[PDB]
RNA sequence: AGCGGCGAGCGAACGGGGAGCAGCCCAGAGCCUGAAUCAGUGUGUGUGUUAGUGGAAGCGUCUGGAAAGGCGCGCGAUACAGGGUGACAGCCCCGUACACAAAAAUGCACAUGCUGUGAGCUCGAUGAGUAGGGCGGGACACGUGGUAUCCUGUCUGAAUAUGGGGGGACCAUCCUCCAAGGCUAAAUACUCCUGACUGACCGAUAGUGAACCAGUACCGUGAGGGAAAGGCGAAAAGAACCCCGGCGAGGGGAGUGAAAAAGAACCUGAAACCGUGUACGUACAAGCAGUGGGAGCACAGUGUGACUGCGUACCUUUUGUAUAAUGGGUCAGCGACUUAUAUUCUGUAGCAAGGUUAACCGAAUAGGGGAGCCGAAGGGAAACCGAGUCUUAA
């Protein structure tokens, strides 16, 4: 395919299958669904009835009493004692193969510049550390939810955007499913794509 | 946990390759004068397992 | 493409049996496991080759045989894989570089089994009568 | 996730309970009670549905029969003087002209009498 | 692989990928002779911990009880983590990012001075009631089995490096090691406890037994058992005063407040259950109390329902239940097919004669890691042969 910088307007060279691609939706549905369950922090826990603090008398006799039968005050019928299925911290990874996730973010890439939402920039930076000079660096860009995408370890642009809500920055190795997605542009510097053409193959 | 194996029918079956089970004939072990020499004939080649018989040898056997 | 947009594959995603919940779900009040035996009880079901009481097939049936220990250390060897070998040259030890055998084989075959294509060399293993007459169909020496 | 299920449970039993307005005593208020009160009385609408067509059919024939008989014939003859004569009015509307158009029953009748005989 | 009433079941190693990786002493006398070591103690440095300090910017306006909301227009941002404030605050407050701080006492490194052990070289030395054995047990995946190896209660008993152990009965080769003395960091397991931080964790019958003076009240001789019980409001402004009453209790005013139907027995205030008022029905009519038809009446379609046809609850369990079989007084809340891992099959997705990695590393859902696993070849008990192979002299 081509890929049309902001304003240098010199197209540089990608690689068709991963910029241009036909959408599967059922690969990045998966890939954007495991991406979102190895988020899970599978932190919590129940007490079955072998954990609820009590005693394992029998309450009354088995016979006799014209009571309901019963033999532990922690049984999950009984009030204040006893989940049945009581929960474990559990990880709820998902395994997805290379190939189905290098398929799926080569499928997201192919449909963000089908939805013109992929803009290759050139070089993005800025020069002062300062959020009010990035608040500034996306309203000529006309930018309001981005995710920007370059190759080299900008720390300067990287504190201006932390404050920013919409805004965000990567270093074009932690690019995912889920941030391919969830902001209206994403802009790449020229640097910054061709390592991404190249990781994806 | 794995599935562990049923350890005595791992020695009274092999797998074969359309995917059946291969087991030695009963009755040769031992009170053969009686038996005829064609019945017992017919008892040396290995048979495989009938079809009744499968699903309760694929749940012996998971790792096959 | 956005997140509130993506679709799972259409059948990728079946429901599962919800046991116990009402009538209209078809496994409500038995939780489809019928009426009053062993198999109806929780954890009830009798072990694998159980046959009521009646003697197992697994042990109705004389054992036999014996494993080979020798059986366990050869493999076979595809013409598939002579062009792997790097080098042209297949030793056993130049089959575990390229990961074909495994490290612990101490004997490999070489079997008819697919498309030898190059001047390939077998050195110090046992080939079959095809894949001699298909090694040397295609230019190959067996050492 | 756990569920509390107060406010769904309050909504399915309050929508039998509103069905059972009307019910004598627990029938009204309790749950238990009223709910296999609306499901016997769900099971009864279905079964009167098929003997309300019956029973009306029942009324037309015993009203024909006496206004027939006032005419002079019974009410087989007069069906079979209908059938006959190749009248094609159902029981209903026979039922309906023999008490509000009586000498258009007298008519029909009449039609009935000449034809069968 | 094996073990195994060869049943139920038990279950390895070798080898490979990793985390972490240090070896040293005594059985000993000399030359040299603090000779690095490894410790403790003390100043010294670097660094935490134990108090802390600074933090950056918003106003009009409408609704409202009150603005943090709406509409308008600005400003901070390495700070839009969070919390509080009369409703939802980047800019009101506390903070946060960031930049800083220590009398004194301590953790850690380092620099070490001073003390204790004690190097390096020459030589010798090479751990005996032991190994092994007989008996009985136990441990090894291994149940005495053909069974090694280890331990040892009992009884015995070597060789002493030209010698001894092991290599799964045993023997011969020939490979490998040197028992009968000891020390030894890291990778590993854990959390009473402290600090932050997080949650497709709970939200007062839940979550700890315990959100609350809870291991308490209570119960037991005792060991021990073991509760229930959260919410006024923004702020007590928590009701001055007047009435009835017994200088009561409760109530009615007045007042506060947005609200008292927020009045403390206090957010919301469901259902069972109990009343009052109103409409209709009902004192000659027999039964799962409905349903179908249906007058009359009362309202503004709703309500009631005379008379009338049909009509023996629900569940469970059963050949079969109105059954005089089970279960339920009723309401409200809770209450029962889960989870982990392995396996097989269907669906689906990716890649296909290949497909996928595990641990781990890791700027951490990336990338690396192909150890492996499964598949592409099978017959045979096996050696073996191999698109065939076993059977059998054939």
């Amino acid at each position: 395919m081509e890929l049309v910088l902001k304003d240098a307007q010199s197209a540089l060279t990608v690689s068709e299958t991963t910029f241009g691609r036909d959408f599967n939706e059922a690969l990045v549905h998966q890939v954007v669904v495991a991406y979102a369950a190895g988020a899970r922090q599978g932190t919590r826990a129940q007490k079955t009835r072998a954990e609820v603090t009590g005693s394992g008398k029998k309450p009354w006799r088995q016979k006799g009493t014209g009571r309901a039968r019963s033999g532990s005050i922690k049984s999950p019928i009984w009030r204040s004692g006893g989940v049945t299925f009581a929960a474990r911290p559990q990880d709820h990874s998902q395994k997805v193969n290379k190939k189905m996730y290098r398929g799926a973010l080569k499928s997201i890439l192919s449909e963000l510049v089908r939805q013109d939402r992929l803009i290759v920039v050139e070089k993005f930076s800025v020069e002062a550390p300062k959020t009010k000079l990035l608040a500034q660096k996306l309203k000529d860009m006309a930018l309001e939810d981005v995710l920007i995408i370059t190759g080299e370890l900008d720390e300067n642009l990287f504190l201006a955007a932390r404050n920013l809500h919409k805004v965000d920055v990567r270093d074009a190795t932690g690019i995912d499913p889920v941030s391919l997605i969830a902001f209206d542009k994403v802009v790449m510097t020229a640097d910054a794509v061709k390592q991404v053409e190249e990781m994806l193959a | 946990p794995k599935i562990k194996t049923v350890r005595g029918a791992a020695k009274r079956f092999k797998k074969t390759g359309k995917g059946g089970f291969k087991h030695k004939h009963a009755n040769l072990r031992h009170i053969l004068t009686k038996k005829a020499t064609k019945r017992k004939r017919h008892l040396r080649p290995k048979a495989m397992v009938s079809k009744g018989d499968l699903g309760l040898v694929i749940a012996c056997l998971p790792y096959a | 493409m956005r997140l509130n947009t993506l679709s799972p594959a259409e059948g990728s995603k079946k429901a599962g049996k919800r046991l116990g919940r009402g009538i209209g779900s078809g496994l409500g009040k038995t939780g489809g496991r019928g009426h009053k035996g062993q198999k109806s009880r929780s954890g009830g079901g009798v072990r694998r080759g159980f046959e009521g009481g009646q003697m197992p097939l697994y042990r109705r049936l004389p054992k036999f045989g014996f494993t080979s220990r020798k059986a366990a250390i050869t493999a076979e060897v595809r013409l598939s894989d002579l062009a792997k070998v790097e080098g042209g040259v297949v030793d056993l030890n130049t089959l575990k570089a390229a990961n074909i055998i495994g490290i612990q084989i101490e004997f490999a075959k070489v079997i008819l089994a697919g498309e030898v294509t190059t001047p390939v060399t077998v050195r110090g293993l046992r080939v079959t009568k095809g894949a001699r007459a298909a090694i040397e169909a295609a230019g190959g020496k067996i050492e | 996730a756990r569920v509390k299920r107060g406010v769904i449970a309050r909504a399915r039993h309050k929508k039998i309970l509103k069905q059972a307005k009307g019910y004598y005593g627990a029938r009204s208020r309790v749950y238990r009670v009223a709910f296999q009160a609306v499901i016997k009385a769900g099971q009864y609408a279905y079964r009167d549905r098929r003997q309300r067509k019956r029973q009306f059919r029942q009324l037309w024939i015993a009203r024909i029969n006496a206004a027939a008989r006032q005419n002079g014939i019974s009410y087989s003859k007069f069906i079979n003087g209908l059938k006959k004569a190749s009248v094609e009015i159902d029981r209903k509307i026979l039922a309906d002209i023999a008490v509000f158009d009586k000498v258009a029953f007298t008519a029909l009748v009449e039609k009935a009498k000449a034809a069968l005989a």
